[PDB]
């Protein structure tokens, strides 16, 4: 169950 | 009763929109400056196509790209968002004295009512792997408020794919999985689990960024054209590719990227996550195999990328690829929904 | 039933599809500390375990049972409600121990057992002991329980303390201030910087710091899991009074929580305590909207109050004031949402 | 957020 | 009938000797300055145990051991050498003028007949990890030639075993057995044999060196008394061992190395094959296990070594080990004429 | 009792079988790609020769080339394989589904019965020089399960002969020898081993690979048409040459290759071991004169190479070549069941 | 020595 | 299969 949006910097 | 809620689990849009509704998100995707100026420059290079022209912000978040068209000269802007960002949307719109041009409407796009018909679409509805979210189906459901002849920001979607060697990658997550083949964990064997392991870790897509080295073919693309697609189109995604190997080697995978263009009146802006471009927010996309193929430079890596749609609002992705000349084959199964966020 | 009267549907599905993953067991499972002192609890115990009847509320891949069957169990009955179960029941087959542990699908709630229990098995704890509310599945797992058999783990002991972490709490301001700027791309975002500072402080930071940042000897609230109702833990109140060790700014609350196997041989702990090595639970903290500055040797009193959810969690009120100074700040949080903040 | 935070 | 063709496969005893028929394996051991600077060493240290005295040397090979005591002053020297290699043995004798001390008797010392009762037996019969080549049968054989008072060169034979950490050896040889994990080789799939080829792989004995800080363990030591141990006491060879771990980590394996002392009149020298020692052309010898054990600083790593000698001049070794605190096991074979040359 | 068991001696057979039992020994050939390409190539490509057509594997190994002759569409293939390497065949014919075509027959061909004769025989009986390991003899005598007019793949061999010079290989030898000419080896005089020692390295074939430069005439070349020959040609193979140099300079010896084709009705498929080619893992060998010759550009380099067969598999190798227009002349005799692996 | 040399 | 491993 993860994030649509990939963390980033 | 709507499109959306048909095609949509209730449980995965409520974590869904939950997720859109952090201003912790928003930061992060307007930290991302490669995919917010991009947007700024296409509107903004292109203000011919929204001077005194009524527009349609699709998912708008915070409203970044309402005002990047108001900034544009459009005269009226309906930004619709599901989330409860919306409500930070409309006191932006107050505090920045443009309640007369930008209207937050809130909800879904595929169930929200507009006052008018607009004459372009914006919206920022690319996932990773451009297909995750099913945003794009969202995207092409608007252009029912939209003229004939009304453009779209993106107008197309180019997907790259291309086969990639990555050992250390393959080790990492064969090693991980390997820990389902100890027969003694405390005493107890888990080796039956073993190929359940495997399935599982490696149908994680790999998200991340590499050094274009690891490609071993020129890339294959995939085009949407916004302009011309149906909601339907993207239910059943099939991408046949034929590569044509540079280099020999194994290939561990292929690689994933994908391009957009704003096709506007003054000029073509492109927003481009690729490898051999500065990092954004997406990253890019490596599906693993099970099993490395060898390939030899000169040989043909043909094959197909089957998306099917879940309810879930991702895919099921399936790649089959073979090596011509040997028939050496190798096929996958990917749960996109379930990604391994490396980087 | 008990459990779908609690619990939101959309919370359920994503809870259990998180347990469904064998990545997630294996995380718990190279837990040596939490794997180990399980196993070495039930093991050197042995006669609480020998030919007696086993209950395994949450088996997971059922590691526990296991356990319980090396210990010489004559029937283990291991529930689990995720999908996981059906990997429960693999490795109950290639371990040989088909005749010992049925694997029950379902909640414990909702199941049937055929016969009563001499001992209940479980690894209800989430983070801060409370997340996930499976505590109250332990609980109620006591229907099946003969009257005096016993429970692994038999108490539970949270444990809250003042902490002082200027860094920590500096940088909620400089992740908020992001919005604080009147142009970002033309836009001013400085109407939403008031609600990018609540929402981190809503959010309970998970993550491990040095024991020197703690400023007076926890308070200790148990539940025993023998004598306890799962009435209990829908409210949760925690009086504090503390005993300042240290002068400085008290920033917010730490919580961790031990857990005590009272077997008829001896007692073993499974601590996660910052003074221990850390645990897949690492600890959690929740910060004060405002700093308290403590002299030492003053009192630090208060109450922590976790009301129970139908998001399977807990919100969290916190008052607290300087008694020598009436200087008084609270928190509210939302411990379904944490920040895990470590590195 | 997941229930039990990734660990190594 | 004799002794050694009871116990030995006669194709086994072809290849043997025909190895020790060429020059060029006399020259790579000859080269170990270790292995002859030693030799001569004990020998020349302890002459009065040579001085007019009568000497079996036990495969000589060239004879170096038979000159060594010749310089001693050894009145009479047999040196019995069954392969191809007494002949030449014997133009070296006449070369250097010692046809009247140094009588090169060709054939089987279990076969061949000794004029006299010697007063000591020279030999160099280990092999890597000191059994293989079953010539310590020979040597021990070649007692009922000695004196009641006699001496044996060497006295004694130390193997040592320890635990050992190395990711990198054990990923190495588990990367050549997925070989055979590929479902389409040209076309073909060799899932099926995988179980086999990683027992394979496995069964090999790794011989090369190794920095002493993968040791994660003090060794134990087994000790064979040359001049007390009887041919029968070399059949079946228990080595139990209880490890206290020094080190956490992953136990990928057990490191042999062997000495042996030549306790003479005068003194006693050593020679050490010991990875804290100059390297010699035995290096040592590591058994991978097929999944390694996880023992943490503290834990006892408890089990057997079980040697039994086969007719192809061999041991099949059996290593069963434990970490008693967690019954973490694992059982491994190994074929200790079929060992992988790493260096 | 049988032909095999004749012609070899039992120690010889058994270290023999014994090697090839191992997965690691048929993973070092399969992953050869230039050999189990060549091979999948010269089947499939030729898929007439074996559509619905009944095939015998002489030394399957683990069965991949019967796999490749079910990929062309072989409707009965009698896999024989002599050493334990048979049951590991056996199982992958079972999880490939093919246990109603391929039927693995364990033992030795010259023993084992076959129910049928078969329309071709497939088989890698080349070892190093060709020759080595004597393979090429149990090929043949599998034709009599061969029906009057069936194929053989491979179906001819050629082996090629050159004269090289490799001043620094003839070098190495003496330097390695030199180990025993000194007169104190603690204490211990060895030169009177030092002869032996050379005569040691010199009857050791070279097995490794070269720079086809040090080639100093054209190859010579002698075939073995595996459809015509007979067992007993191959007991003494008798190789005249008479090389015409293309390059002035110290001859050291003759190195050594070999190519076989796959004839079939569509096309010939080549496999080449040459210097020219992508290396294998047969590589290459040369056989060192015992002292160099001298010859000059179109001096004419003439003798004869004779290989006997043994029964430890394998040759004895004597040469014997002179410089016609000098009479100088040099010989050696090789042992080609223990070579020198040289390439690093 | 080995019939087949160790290639790779 | 060898008895003594390559020194050097
Ligand atoms: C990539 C960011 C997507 C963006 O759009 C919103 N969203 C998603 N799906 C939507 C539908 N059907 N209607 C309106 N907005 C919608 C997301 O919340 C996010 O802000
Ligand atoms: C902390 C690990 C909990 C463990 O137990 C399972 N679980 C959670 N809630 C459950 C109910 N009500 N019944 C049965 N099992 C239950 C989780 O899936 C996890 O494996
Ligand atoms: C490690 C060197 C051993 C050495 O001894 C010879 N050998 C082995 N076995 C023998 C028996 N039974 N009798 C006489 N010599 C024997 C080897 O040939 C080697 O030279
Ligand atoms: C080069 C690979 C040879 C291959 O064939 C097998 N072999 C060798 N000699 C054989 C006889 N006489 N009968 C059957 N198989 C035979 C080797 O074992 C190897 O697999």
């Amino acid at each position: 169950p993860a994030a649509p949006r990939p963390p980033f910097s | 009763r709507s499109v959306f809620s048909e095609r949509t689990e209730e449980s995965s849009a409520v974590q869904y929109f939950q997720f859109y509704g952090y201003l912790s998100q928003q930061q992060n995707m307007m930290q991302d400056y490669v995919r917010t100026g991009t947007y700024q420059r296409a509107i903004l290079q292109n203000h011919t196509d929204f001077k005194d022209k009524i527009v349609l912000d699709v998912g708008c978040g915070s409203g970044i790209l309402s005002f990047f068209a108001a900034q544009a000269g459009a005269r009226k802007i309906y930004a619709v968002e599901a989330s409860t960002m919306a409500q930070h949307a409309e006191v932006l719109v107050k505090s920045n004295n443009l309640t007369d041009r930008i209207v937050v409407i809130p909800g879904k796009v595929e169930e929200v009512s507009l006052p008018e018909q607009v004459d372009i679409i914006i919206s920022e509805p690319m996932g990773y792997m451009l297909f995750n979210e099913r945003m794009l189906e969202s995207y092409l459901h608007a252009k029912k408020y939209l003229k004939p002849s009304g453009n779209m920001f993106p107008t197309i979607g180019d997907v790259h794919l291309a086969p990639f060697t990555d050992e250390q990658l393959y080790m990492e997550q064969f090693t991980k999985a390997n820990f389902w083949y100890q027969p003694s964990f405390h005493g107890v064997d888990l080796s039956a689990l073993r190929g359940a392991a495997v399935d599982e870790y490696f149908r994680q897509p790999v998200v991340d960024t590499f050094d274009i080295r690891i490609l071993m073919a020129k890339s294959v693309k995939y085009t949407v054209n916004f302009l011309e697609a149906k909601e339907g189109d993207l239910h059943r995604i099939e991408i046949p590719f034929k590569f044509h190997m540079l280099h020999s080697g194994l290939v561990h995978g292929l690689a994933f990227w994908f391009d957009v263009a704003f096709i506007g009146s003054i000029m073509t802006v492109w927003l481009s996550t690729a490898p051999t471009e500065p990092l954004t927010h997406w990253y890019q996309v490596r599906c693993l195999f099970q099993s490395p193929l060898f390939a030899k430079a000169g040989d043909t890596l043909s094959g197909t990328c089957l998306l099917i749609a879940n309810k879930r609002q991702s895919y099921d992705i399936s790649i089959v690829a073979q090596v011509d000349q040997t028939g050496s084959k190798s096929s996958n199964l990917l749960d996109l929904k379930n990604p391994f966020f490396r980087y």
